């Protein structure tokens, strides 16, 4: 549910 | 604009100083000035632009989430009425975040994207366009939410089409684009299976191309591949 | 001012929201608005004011030091000439830092200090006055440097006189004032022996008063005593 | 020489 990683 | 009197090279020089000082609002203003000189951006200058605004909007998004959570709790059952202040301040931060997003999208539309002919530049700017429509989508709740979502999707899709035809599977920009389009599917488009499928296929096709790379390129590509793995672990 | 239309209580409420969101520029603007309502500040409201501006000016000072170091290196022997940009941007950050300091000192002068009659409030504001003249002194290089230094010294000294007469040696405000006056001696006034003597005497006199305190007060006092110990270890 | 702690 937590925020996913992004670039 | 306030940067119209400053040389392009001085704006770039000061953008790098601001980054070293962790002054990212300054950094973004300098790079906005540089873009508005009207000349295309080099690879290094494109990354200065993205780093500056990523950090500015990153802080706004973190703040918006804190305030949104407080607001949601305030609207639960049994919660004391505390007046309009929570909503007002969430709206303040939200409006400033939307303003930053509009500024970036305006730079891309006037006129970075239309002058970008090389795959590396065009994909870079279209990824940015998808990213900042995604950030608008994260806070959208009205009648334009579906169009904002489709604007992010459309920009990501054009970037994906180009990157798959014009770049190797290990290209850091291609990898970061796919990472973020996957996040869009999961967090914005309510399509977790598409997000998981895209992250897996991207990781696997990059894995199979690592053997072509130098040690330095291998390090860049595997760093971004790990982010795909992190998300797949988070989501499965 | 832009906060003149907002209720005092709403400004305080939003200052606390901003702190939770780590939006310290917002927090400082809200608390400036609250001060300008003209009513005295409670203990909690005083600490909101100090936390907000401490964080804002703290980031500016960290940035100024990064840029000042780059500037100094650029003026060494063998260093390539790179133009006026480093100095210009250091001056930009410096001017913004000085503006924040002037704003705080203006709030203290109009009219927080003159209406503060209790020891806890008067010492708190005079410590702040000493702190923000110290921050001005950290960047001063001109003909007013000696007067800026003496303005910090004079404010710290009046606060010390009051706190020693009116507060116990373990009072967190008294301890933090002495900590900072000691730092002033070492980093501003070129008086390291005075800084070391003050930190030692402050620590020892607090140690001897801990037995009078509750567990909660003991925790507050020992936390600040550790900062005195840290500095004595750093300096000896 | 480093920056000292303050309150
Ligand atoms: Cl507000
Ligand atoms: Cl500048
Ligand atoms: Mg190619
Ligand atoms: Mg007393």
């Amino acid at each position: 549910k937590d925020k996913a990683k992004s670039c | 604009g306030a940067m119209g009197s400053m040389e392009r090279a001085s704006l770039i020089q000061k953008a790098k100083l601001a980054e070293q000082a962790e002054r990212y609002e300054d950094m973004a203003a300098f790079m906005k000035g540089a873009v508005e000189k009207g000349e295309e951006l080099s690879c290094e200058e494109r990354n200065l632009l993205s780093v500056a605004y990523k950090n500015v909007v990153g802080g706004q998004r973190a703040a918006w989430r804190v305030l949104s959570s407080i607001e949601q709790k305030s609207n639960e059952e049994g919660s004391e009425e505390k007046g309009p202040e929570v909503r007002e301040y969430r709206e303040k931060v939200e409006t400033e975040l939307q303003g930053v997003c509009d500024t970036v999208l305006g730079l891309l539309d006037s006129h970075l994207i239309k002058e970008a002919g090389d795959a590396e530049s065009r994909v870079f700017y279209l990824k940015m366009k998808g990213d900042y429509y995604r950030y608008l989508a994260e806070v959208a709740t009205g009648d334009d939410k579906k169009r904002i979502i489709d604007s992010a999707r459309s920009a990501y899709q054009e970037a994906m089409d180009i990157s798959k035809k014009e770049m190797p599977p290990t290209n850091p920009i291609r990898l970061g684009l796919a990472l973020n389009f996957s996040v869009f599917h999961y967090e914005i488009a309510n399509s977790p299976e598409e997000a998981i499928s895209l992250a897996k296929t991207t990781f696997d096709e990059a894995m199979a191309d690592l053997h072509t790379l130098s040690e330095d390129s291998y390090k860049d590509s595997t760093l971004i591949m790990q982010l795909l793995r992190d998300n797949l672990t988070l989501w499965t």
